[PDB]
């Protein structure tokens, strides 16, 4: 049969954008005679190159088959064997309009992805500093916890009220210093809490960031396809 | 100044110590404790040299500065806060841990909080390639610990091609020695003519003769010195071997050597010490056995961020591979609604379990649905995750896990990302997933070796040899059709008298299999070595066997040399990543390799740092750091020296880039000015070695020359001395450009193919010569590129009609030297032309080409390195460069000179394209790098492309011939 208008033609990027992800069988057969016959079996797009010799085409010597058309014909008949070739794969103003709007959405698309993606880092950058602060805060606020119980056993033992040594020094330095050092511990405690809750918005906000990243894409591969298919054109 | 730090005392009270900002800590604690005896319960503390101070850092790390002299400055406490404590721990071990962890960049604690017990072994087992190495190091101190420090910068093989060794005078160089030897330095310069084939040890007795007025009868008691520079001729090679005499004989330049006691670098090196660390002291049935199609459940999703109306469903693809081949088609399970993410599915999988190679992998993904843009419902990958079937141990993954998936990575289209880590992402925010696998009622491990080579061994003209050949000789990132596959693997046998078609014949087996894998790996067992460029392609993510990467390292150990190791650095540390486990033979190959020798060390340590920033790579890099340095020797004290240094420039830049980016560059260098007047900026950016070459030594800062560049980046132009006492002679200033925000591996990359392309050219004949000059990412969008001195860009020569650029090169070179300074300028041209036009670098106005005074001609920046903006003549030949080619006239295209310099483009031209293998691998090797620019197949496709390798020779210079027609308008 003719050749040059047929489904399974195309006449090796766009080959494989093709056979990706389908299904078992396929086959598509491209020029790289030649006559490349690539099927797709296995999850893998296999290659079978189509030998012309002496005005006969054939998969292996010798050259029976006539023509590619017919090669193509025959196996969609029968398997290959082992895997039968399944279904394959096959105005100027309004074009250019339509094109030009595609365009001007593909740039809006790709700008707006930009955006969400040096926010999405950003907000990265400030939640990994975050918890790391707010982590250096557990271990300062553990620190002082050991200090405030180291001091809090020795002071009763080392220097009570006046019974061992208590004339002023408990009440205006003893319970002075214990009474001053918790006074950093409780704020630390709270600065830790703030940072913490502060962490907790960001998530909330980076988690956000992500909703929007998440649904671009299926908006945006589509407006390439379409930018694709009516861009080359140009006919 | 003062900055009110607290004290914590043993007691418990608080002291508020009011301490300047530059202090150091032996200070702060004499005060501490001098002010603690006002203080209550000043009986319970000791004298105050009997505790040490213990804080927290920026990093979340609890510190003792045991004696750290550095200021509260260097500290980089979290909070001005310290408590005092009785030293526990080893000073020895932690004063090693920090600096280690100032080195790498993450604190080493982190590694000890690791459970893995895979990170745990190989922590506890590189320490057997470190001790080895150390070992080997120490074997004949103290010239083994020197030639380590200062190894023998030399060739690959000493014979000299054709056209240099008859640039020498009759095989007769003409070095000088300098001696200094004398109360004080007078620099006694002997002029001594020697032949290109004596080893070192012969030039010094030959001196020694000559010095001593013309005769003496010194030997074993000096060594040789390259004047200015801190490389050293301690080993046995002829003289013209080593790579700055070679330089020197081709430039045409006099070899300025100089005679240094022995005894001065002996003293001069400081014992190094390795002690382990801390660390360092703490059923079965055959998997052929089990006969069952392997199964594997999903349960749930913990965590997704997926949002309802615009994501119908969500489902988790899922495929055995193995590199990136699928072994069986991708099993799907079935749809369920984005807020339930819960599947509780068993996924049943068409590979027969004896059948999984060792290799395979399991790659899930979480992706969407959207059925609303019609008959193709657009997948988006939500996220993804691998997981290897084995684990190091050579065990199935049994039981329940939990994966938390990384993000899908931009650009990447496709649902399932076969490429990537096989690891849970350490971020616990990550959308979990949750697995089962099938549990066998005991644990199922690979069949040992001796197994397999049991089944293969009992489960077993040139009409053909001809195509043999074809396909060997045929690019690895062509297209291979089942017929030759069928064919190779039926010749398998007959293949070993090819030995290069192992990177073929490894794509003919079927890894499905079980009866081919171990005839493959009996072949594999005895297969005639193969030349490192070709065990270079063995090493990607293609060939993920243990046994084949096993082979290719042997290889490498056994054929790769030194020269050679360190070119190919770059690829070998990128290619790491890819490696399935974290104790393999490349990382022990690698980590020797750079423990033995200090200059491939220097750039493993900066080449590793520079990419444990990507958090996927964070951990592996950080594990070999810390190996790395824990064995480096004393360099450690060197690259801090180097690390804070860069530091301390980079945070300048921020400050710059938008702090005070409003005015004009006059504020701005007013500001540097302030900036690097300042005592810690002066003491930091002085005295350490350079990055870009640990032989030069950078001196005292000359504020006066540092500015700040009109180009749009606005890097910093750092200038420096040369502390060498012979400086005079190489160069009195070292000059440098510090790069923020402008990635540096493209330039890099392009650099390092340049190199390659020179060495081709040179072996062939071809004298083109060519700038590659130094060029080093410090970390992310941070660099150091070497500025080339004497040159002027080609739009400054103008600035200074069509024949401007001439007129200066016939004054800078008036009289004789006007033939080598047009036939140097012609043939760097023609190099430029050939290597810009197969690598399609960015086109070029005048500010990227400069000329030196001499005529050599260089192009500066890069960063197009593959056209990727959207073939494509760069490098159009001007009309003034024509003019100066042909030595000045208006019928220029029509002379010799035209004829010579397109028939030394024709012949560079096809000399690359005869090498288009290694450079196809340089550029496949690194896909993963996430160069902006080098990011898909088809950017490696326009290097097929340019190099014509599916036409034949004729019709690749045909097309050349087209292009160069088309581009400089016909000739
Ligand atoms: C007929 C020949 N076929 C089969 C062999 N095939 C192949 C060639 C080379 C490598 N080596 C490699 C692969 C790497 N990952 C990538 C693999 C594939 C695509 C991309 C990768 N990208 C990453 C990780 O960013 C960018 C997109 C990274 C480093 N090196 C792997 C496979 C080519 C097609």
């Amino acid at each position: 049969m003719s050749l040059q208008d047929a489904e399974w033609y195309w006449g090796r990027e766009e080959v494989n954008e093709k056979l990706r992800d389908t299904a078992d069988g396929t086959f598509l057969v491209r020029d790289a005679g030649d006559y490349t016959l690539t099927l797709r079996k296995g999850g893998n797009n296999k290659l079978i190159k189509i030998f012309h010799r002496d005005g006969k085409y054939g998969f292996s010597d010798p050259l029976t088959f006539s023509s590619v058309v017919e090669l193509i014909n025959h196996y969609r008949n029968e398997s290959l064997a082992d895997v039968k070739l399944l279904y394959p794969v096959s105005n100027i103003e309004a074009v250019g309009k339509k094109l030009h709007e595609y365009n001007t959405q593909f740039q809006e698309k790709s700008r707006e992805y930009d955006r969400l993606y040096e926010e999405y880092t950003r907000t990265s950058q400030e939640i990994q500093m975050k918890r790391t602060a707010i982590e250096a805060f557990n271990e300062t606020i553990k620190i002082f916890e050991e200090q405030c119980q180291t001091q809090e056993r020795y002071s009763k033992e080392y220097i009570e009220k006046f019974k061992r040594e208590g004339n002023e020094k408990e009440i205006q330095r003893i319970m002075h210093n214990y009474d001053k050092l918790k006074s950093r511990i409780s704020e630390i405690i709270d600065s830790r809490r703030r940072l913490e809750e502060d962490l907790k918005k960001q998530a909330a906000e980076y988690r956000e960031i992500d909703k929007r990243m998440n649904s671009i894409k299926p908006d945006l591969i589509q407006l390439r396809k379409t930018r694709d298919q009516y861009l080359m054109w140009l006919t | 100044p003062r900055i009110l730090v607290e004290c914590l005392l043993p007691n418990g009270m608080i002291v508020t110590l009011e301490c300047l900002r530059e202090a150091t800590l032996i200070t702060i604690k004499h005060e501490l404790f001098k002010e603690a005896r006002k203080y209550p319960l000043h009986q319970l503390l000791q004298d105050e040299s009997s505790y040490i101070f213990v804080s927290v850092t920026q990093e979340a790390e609890r510190e003792e500065f045991f004696d750290e002299t550095r200021r509260l400055c260097d500290l980089r406490l979290f909070q001005p806060f310290l408590k005092v404590i009785e030293p526990v721990g080893n000073r020895e071990e932690k004063i090693l841990n920090r600096e280690i962890g100032f080195a790498i960049g993450m604190p080493v604690c982190e590694f000890d909080m690791v459970k893995d017990p895979e990170v745990q072994d190989f922590r506890r087992n590189i320490l057997n390639v470190c001790k080895e190495a150390v070992d080997l190091r120490d074997l004949n101190s103290p010239h083994s610990r020197a030639m380590y420090v200062y190894p023998p910068n030399v060739e690959s093989s000493p014979e000299l091609p054709k056209h240099i060794y008859n640039k020498l005078d009759k095989g007769q160089i003409i070095v000088v020695i300098w001696v200094i030897v004398s109360p004080n330095n007078d620099k006694q310069k002997y002029t001594l003519k020697i032949n290109h084939d004596c080893v070192p040890e012969q030039v010094i007795a030959e001196a020694i003769r000559k010095k001593t007025r013309s005769m003496l009868l010194y030997q074993g008691k000096y060594i040789l010195k390259v004047c200015g520079c801190d490389e050293y001729f301690l080993e046995k090679y002829p003289l013209s071997q080593y790579k700055y005499i070679r330089s020197c004989i081709m430039l045409g330049r006099m070899p300025n050597l100089m005679l240094m006691a022995k005894e001065s670098l002996y003293s001069q090196l400081p014992m190094d010490c390795f002690t382990m660390p801390s660390y360092s002291r703490r059923s079965t049935k055959s998997l052929w056995v089990i006969n069952s199609a392997l199964r594997i459940k999903i349960l749930c999703a913990t965590y997704v961020n997926v949002n309802i109306r615009d994501i119908d469903k969500i489902y988790v693809r899922t495929g055995i591979y193995h590199g990136g081949e699928p072994l069986c088609d991708n099993v799907n399970t079935q749809r369920v609604p984005c807020s339930n993410p819960r599947w509780n599915e068993w996924l049943n999988y068409d590979i027969y379990i004896p059948d999984l190679p060792r290799a395979a992998r399991l790659c899930l993904s979480i992706c969407s649905v959207k059925g609303r843009k019609g008959a193709k419902e657009e997948h988006c990958p939500l996220a993804w995750g691998n997981i290897n079937l084995f684990d190091y141990t050579d065990t199935l993954v049994s039981g329940k896990m939990a994966l938390n998936l990384w993000p899908v990575p931009h650009g990447l289209e496709d649902l399932l990302n076969p490429i990537g880590v096989t690891g849970s992402n350490p971020n616990k925010e990550t959308p979990c997933l949750e697995l089962e696998f099938d549990w066998f009622s005991s644990v199922v491990k690979f069949p040992d070796m001796s197994v397999i080579e049991e089944h293969a061994n009992w489960s077993v003209r040139e009409n053909d040899k001809e195509q043999l050949k074809a396909i060997s000789t045929r690019d690895p990132l062509s297209e291979i059709t089942e017929q030759e596959k069928d064919f190779l693997w039926s010749h398998r046998h007959y293949c070993v008298t090819i030995p290069e078609i192992l990177p073929k014949l490894l794509l003919s087996v079927k890894w499905n299999s079980r009866d081919e894998v171990a005839q493959m790996y009996c072949l594999v067992k005895d297969w005639p070595p193969i030349k490192p460029e070709q065990a270079m392609e063995l090493l990607d993510c293609n060939y993920p066997d243990p046994m084949v990467r096993g082979f290719a390292v042997r290889c490498l150990e056994k054929y790769l040399t030194d020269d050679k190791l360190s070119q190919y650095l770059i690829q070998l540390v990128q290619v790491l990543k890819y490696e399935q486990y974290l104790d393999n033979l490349l990382v022990r190959f690698l980590l020797k390799k750079a423990l033995t020798n200090q200059r491939i060390g220097h750039f493993f340590f900066w080449h590793l740092k520079s990419e444990m920033h990507n958090k996927t790579v964070s951990q592996r890099f950080g594990l070999l750091l810390e190996s790395y340095c824990r064995a480096c020797g004393m360099y450690l004290k060197h690259l801090n020296r180097q690390v804070e240094a860069m530091e301390k420039l980079i945070n300048l830049t921020d400050i710059l880039k938008q702090e005070k980016k409003d005015e004009t560059q006059k504020v701005q260098m007013k500001f540097l000015v302030e900036q690097m007047r300042r005592p810690d900026f002066m003491d930091a950016l002085q005295g350490f070695l350079s990055p870009l070459n640990p032989a030069h030594q950078l001196g005292n800062l000359r504020l006066e020359e540092c500015r700040i560049m009109s180009s749009a980046k606005r890097p910093l132009w750092l200038n420096w001395e040369n502390p060498d006492i012979m400086s005079e002679l190489l160069f009195q200033n070292n000059e440098i450009i510090f790069k923020n925000g402008d990635d540096l591996r493209q330039d890099m990359l392009t650099l390092q193919i340049i190199r390659i392309m020179e060495n081709i050219w040179q072996n062939q004949g071809l004298d083109l010569r060519m700038l590659p000059y130094g060029c080093l990412s410090i970390g992310d969008c941070v660099g150091l590129i070497e500025v080339v001195r004497n040159s002027h860009t080609i739009m400054q020569i103008q600035c200074k009609n069509s024949h401007t650029l001439h007129q200066w090169l016939k004054d800078k070179n008036k009289g004789e030297i006007y033939d080598a300074a047009i036939d140097l300028f012609t043939r760097s041209c023609a190099g430029y032309c050939v290597a810009t036009f197969i690598l399609g670098i960015g086109d070029r106005h005048n500010s990227n080409i400069m000329v030196k005074d001499d005529g050599q001609l260089f192009h500066i920046d890069f960063g197009h390195f593959l056209d990727h903006k959207k073939e494509r003549v760069p490098f159009v030949l001007t009309q003034d460069f024509l003019i100066v080619i042909s030595k000045g006239a208006q019928e220029c295209t029509k002379t010799r000179e035209f004829e010579r310099f397109q028939e030394m483009c024709y012949k560079a031209y096809l000399a690359i394209r005869q090498h288009a293998n290694l450079f196809i691998n340089l550029f496949s090797m690194m896909l993963g790098s996430g160069m902006p620019e080098l990011q898909s197949f088809d950017d490696i496709a326009y290097i097929r492309k340019t190099l014509a390798l599916d036409k034949t020779e004729q019709e690749a210079l045909e097309y050349f011939m087209k292009q160069m027609n088309d581009a400089h308008h016909g000739g």
